[PDB]
């Protein structure tokens, strides 16, 4: 009763997609993009990568065990880290660029201390408790980590305890992806159970619930408003939901693509979307029009993981082949 | 061209880069397996025969060979969002208990499927199996006092341990699709410690010629 | 769990269309993917 | 008529540069195909691409013109190319013998010890065998410029460079076989007929790889060194027509542009690179 309440609540207020309003929008065209610089050195698959504050450094995790800090200006090395874990399929910068966390199929996402007296990076804090694998764990603050495992459950940790300080529960399906809103107040996670949930960090109860995928959800990423979010799944659909109208937008989709998707980002204006699928390429749609506007080659793999700077200045995107491609 | 500042990150990133091919280079020359099995097939048995909260990794060296092993067993989770991390490995080490041919979880029906969705897993089709059968002896215990008709109605034969054993062997090695591709090892484990040390050895140096004569186009 | 989430506002998908494009030409001219830049001020080269 | 050999060997000549070029470029471009077993791969294909470009223009010219209208400085520098390069091309099938016996027979040392810096050792003993096969014969010392016919010379030359390798080949080839063999071997009726089948499918494949492998190179090289070697010892019996040395040399020199399509262009990986390039 109450569900069919909430479906009749949010059908009834649908009588005007925002597509065809979006008809009298000029389309975006046909965005060319290069290869402005190559990171390499990897000597495994990667399966994650962040974006620092400054738009100038970033770090990726690979399969070979070494969390790699490269300096996109001029792709120096800066940072070589050797996980205890080879298995790591995530990791995290943090906001002051003080600490890195990064997790895998082990239990824990440890977090290392970048700014030591010593001059060397070294570990800092190990978070244990959780029972399956972390899918993601991201920085709230420079004292406080929220994290996504494949127990069905999320959990916010204070780092100087190093104890969960909330539990988030209701997932069905293992949680396999999480993003952050802008103001840091409030998040969105995506499980296996084809649904969303939007979760809030203070109060610690569930705030919102979408539907409408048809299989399990691999990425998720904020709208830069910080009033909507994408996610994407297997069916090779890119769906768009927002908090205040509680319904589907638009489905991004075409008759050629139709392997999954891995990864989900917005641009600094969030006018156009990028999506990473698996038969090697990126996708470059308009978030409006809804059409097709770029198609990014180069990479010999399944693409794994993109990220956009904060500032928008390029993207960098990067594979199973062990290397990362930065576009502008 | 360059400011000292720079230049110093140069040599610094030139150093890192060297550390990190020569730590490869050096993590490349070990063999990788990935176990597999039911909880309740007595993996602990042989993990410590072998060997003497999720990945578990165990590193031993036998012949100048060395050798890591990945059990996954001791988490629970989807299989389809974590097993493509495995591609890649030499081998993967199934482990079967007989003696649970008549418990009810119909034990050995869910260790024939999970053994189905491995072998034929796309992520593993160039991946060699080795299929480990363990409690031997409570089995020839146990079959003299229930026949094999409780597990398969759909089979009739004698009650004797030497047909009943090849005629599981059989039924397991019936179900890859891809026997052109890979093989399967079956062997039985006993007391003796170093026979299923032995047979891993042995199978890992089948699987690395075949592997080098593929290469070379004879195989 | 569900029985409290029906009672949250509810307003027009329209209004929020509506502002997802302002957001989106309000920052249209600040980003650097949706328009090329030149070289001059470009740090990726 | 000498129009159509000049455009023969023209042809030739253009089709081996080509195929040289591509392995080379294949090789290095991609990544997935930098290991020690092709590093020997891509040797061998730079020393004939060398070859083609540098030995086979000149000896095309000497084959129309039937004269060298070059020198004698310029058929000595011709003689100890052509020299070095045959001996370092011959040798390179050796070395890649030695290292497929050592990675099948050897399983312990393919994963522990084997490196890149044995594929370079290996090339750079090539190497220096051509080298000390070409030197001495200008370190001790018109129309028509020929290899120096001394007895002594000649043996150490054939003997160094060809017989040797052939038999040291042949030996480890015949030792791969027997390994092979010796792998192969090692309701259920069906499953049993399948096996049998498989297998012999299998040994059907290793003896054409083998036979086609070992062919190419006795048809290609061996009738040349036998000739080489019998002339100077018979001076009263040298009335072979021109047609058939030039037919000996050319096919001979034909080795070089046929190593790439055995050795390379039939790799299941080097021609999905190949695909992946297009
Ligand atoms: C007894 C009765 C009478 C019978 C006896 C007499 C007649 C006998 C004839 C028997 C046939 C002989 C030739 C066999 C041809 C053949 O079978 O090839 C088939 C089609 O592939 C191509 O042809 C690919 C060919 C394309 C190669 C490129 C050519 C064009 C390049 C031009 C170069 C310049 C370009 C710029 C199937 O291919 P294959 O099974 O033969 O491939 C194998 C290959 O032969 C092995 O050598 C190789 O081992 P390796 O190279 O040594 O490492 C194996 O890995 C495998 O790749
Ligand atoms: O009357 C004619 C007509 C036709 C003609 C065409 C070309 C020509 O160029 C000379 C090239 C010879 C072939 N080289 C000889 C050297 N050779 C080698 C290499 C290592 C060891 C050893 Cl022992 C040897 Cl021989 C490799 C193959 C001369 C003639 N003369
Ligand atoms: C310069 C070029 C034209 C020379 C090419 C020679 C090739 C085509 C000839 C020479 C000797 C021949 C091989 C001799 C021996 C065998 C072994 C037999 O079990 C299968 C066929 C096979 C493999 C023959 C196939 C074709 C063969 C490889
Ligand atoms: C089929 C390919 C791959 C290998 C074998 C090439 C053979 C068949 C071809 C290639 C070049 C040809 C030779 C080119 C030049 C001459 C010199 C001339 O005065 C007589 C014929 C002769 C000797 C030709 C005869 C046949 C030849 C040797
Ligand atoms: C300038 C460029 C286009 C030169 C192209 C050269 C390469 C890419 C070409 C030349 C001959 C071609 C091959 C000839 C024979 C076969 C065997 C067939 O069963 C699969 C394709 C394959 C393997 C072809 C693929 C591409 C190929 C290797």
């Amino acid at each position: 009763q109450l569900k069919n309440q909430i479906r009749d609540a949010r059908k009834a207020c649908a009588d005007a997609t925002l597509s065809q309003i979006t008809n009298n929008i000029d389309p975006v065209g046909r965005i060319q993009m290069r290869t402005r610089r190559t990171l390499r050195g990897h000597l495994a698959k990667i399966y994650a990568m962040h974006w620092g504050t400054d738009s100038r450094l970033l770090v990726s995790a690979s399969q070979d065990g070494k969390l790699i800090i490269w300096d996109s200006y001029t792709t120096n090395k800066v940072h070589a880290i050797p996980l205890r874990s080879s298995w790591v399929m995530t990791c995290a910068y943090a906001p002051s660029g003080n600490y890195v966390a990064c997790g895998g199929l082990d239990n824990i996402c440890s977090i290392y201390n970048l700014k030591t007296r010593e001059g060397n990076v070294r570990v800092s804090r190990e978070l244990a408790g959780h029972t399956g694998y972390l899918s993601c764990c991201r920085f709230l603050d420079d004292n406080q980590i929220v994290t996504s495992s494949g127990d069905t459950t999320c959990a916010l940790w204070d780092i100087e305890t190093g104890q969960q300080t909330t539990t988030f529960t209701g997932h069905t399906g293992d949680v396999m992806s999480l993003s952050l809103a802008p103001d840091t107040r409030l998040f969105v996670s995506g499980a296996c159970d084809a649904s969303a949930k939007l979760w809030d960090v203070r109060e610690g109860m569930c705030r919102q619930t979408f539907t409408g995928h048809e299989s399990d959800i691999n990425a998720i990423c904020f709208f830069p408003n910080g009033n909507a979010f994408a996610t994407g799944s297997d069916d090779a659909t890119c769906r768009l939901f927002d908090l205040r109208a509680d319904q589907e937008l638009m489905t991004y989709s075409h008759d050629n693509i139709i392997c999954g998707i891995t990864s989900v980002s917005f641009s600094k204006s969030g006018r156009l979307l990028l999506a990473g699928y698996d038969d090697f390429n990126c996708n470059v749609w308009d978030a409006l029009k809804a059409d097709r506007a770029g198609v990014l080659a180069g990479h010999d793999n399944r693409v794994s993981c993109l990220g956009v700077t904060d500032d928008g200045m390029a993207v960098a995107t990067g594979s199973w082949d062990s290397f990362l491609k930065i576009w502008n | 061209t360059l400011s000292a500042e720079d230049k110093a990150a140069v040599e610094r990133s030139k150093m890192i880069d060297r550390n990190l091919r020569e730590d490869g280079e050096k993590a490349a020359r070990e063999v990788k397996l990935l176990l597999l099995g039911a909880g309740e097939s007595g993996k602990n048995t042989i993990v410590k025969q072998m060997k003497i909260t999720g990945i578990v990794e165990t590193h031993f060296t036998f012949k100048d060979l060395h050798f890591k092993m990945f059990d996954v067993g001791a988490q629970r989770s989807e299989r389809k969002k974590w097993i493509h991390c495995f591609e890649g490995v030499t081998a993967i080490i199934f482990c079967v208990a007989l003696s649970d041919y008549d418990l009810v979880l119909n034990r050995m029906h869910a260790s024939m499927k999970l053994f189905d969705s491995i072998c034929n897993n796309k992520w593993f089709t160039d991946t060699s199996i080795i299929l480990f059968l363990n409690k031997k002896d409570l089995f020839e215990e146990k079959i003299k006092k229930s026949p094999l008709t409780i597990c398969y109605p759909e089979y009739a034969g004698s009650n004797t341990y030497e047909e009943a054993a090849a005629y599981i062997q059989c039924q397991f090695e019936d179900l890859n699709k891809r026997k052109d591709t890979k093989e399967i090892y079956t062997h039985f484990t006993c007391s003796t410690d170093t026979k299923n040390v032995q047979f891993v050895f042995d199978a890992v140096t089948d699987v690395i010629i075949k592997n080098n004569l593929k290469d070379c186009g004879l195989f | 769990q569900l029985k409290m989430e029906a009672n949250i506002d509810r307003i027009k998908v329209s209004k929020a269309a509506a502002d997802l494009m302002a957001y989106c030409e309000a920052h249209a001219k600040e980003d650097p993917l949706l328009t090329p830049v030149p070289a001059s001020e470009n740090p990726f080269r | 008529y000498q129009v159509i050999t000049s455009l023969l060997l023209g042809t030739l000549i253009f089709c081996a540069v080509l195929g040289n070029a591509c392995v080379v470029a294949a090789i290095a471009l991609e990544r997935s195909l930098q290991n020690v077993a092709n590093y020997l791969i891509g040797s061998l294909a730079v020393t004939d691409l060398m070859v083609s470009v540098l030995v086979l223009p000149m000896a095309a010219l000497y084959q129309v013109l039937n004269k060298w209208t070059l020198g004698q400085v310029t058929c000595d520098l011709f003689i100890a190319l052509d020299v070095l390069c045959c001996t370092s091309s011959i040798w390179h099938l050796c070395a890649i013998a030695l290292d497929r016996y050592w990675a099948i027979t050897d399983p312990i040392d393919y994963v522990n010890k084997r490196t890149p810096r044995r594929a370079a050792a290996l090339i750079s003993l090539t190497w220096l065998i051509g080298f000390l096969i070409s030197i001495p014969p200008m370190l001790g010392w018109p129309d028509a410029c020929t290899i120096s016919k001394d007895h002594g010379y000649t043996i150490y030359s054939t003997f160094g460079a060809f017989y040797i390798p052939l038999l040291l080949m042949l030996v480890l080839y015949g030792r791969i076989f027997r390994a092979a063999r010796f792998r192969i071997r090692k309701k259920n009726e069906r499953n049993a007929e399948a096996k049998r089948k498989m297998a012999l499918a299998r040994e059907r494949k290793t003896v054409k790889t083998l036979g086609i492998i070992m062919g190419t190179f006795i048809l290609c090289w061996l009738p040349f060194f036998i000739v080489a070697l019998v002339l100077p010892f018979c001076e009263s019996s040298c009335h072979m027509p021109t047609l058939l040395g030039a037919i000996i040399n050319w096919l001979g020199y034909s080795n070089s542009l046929l190593n790439p399509v055995i050795y390379a262009y039939f790799n299941k990986d080097f021609q999905n690179a190949f695909k992946k390039i297009i």
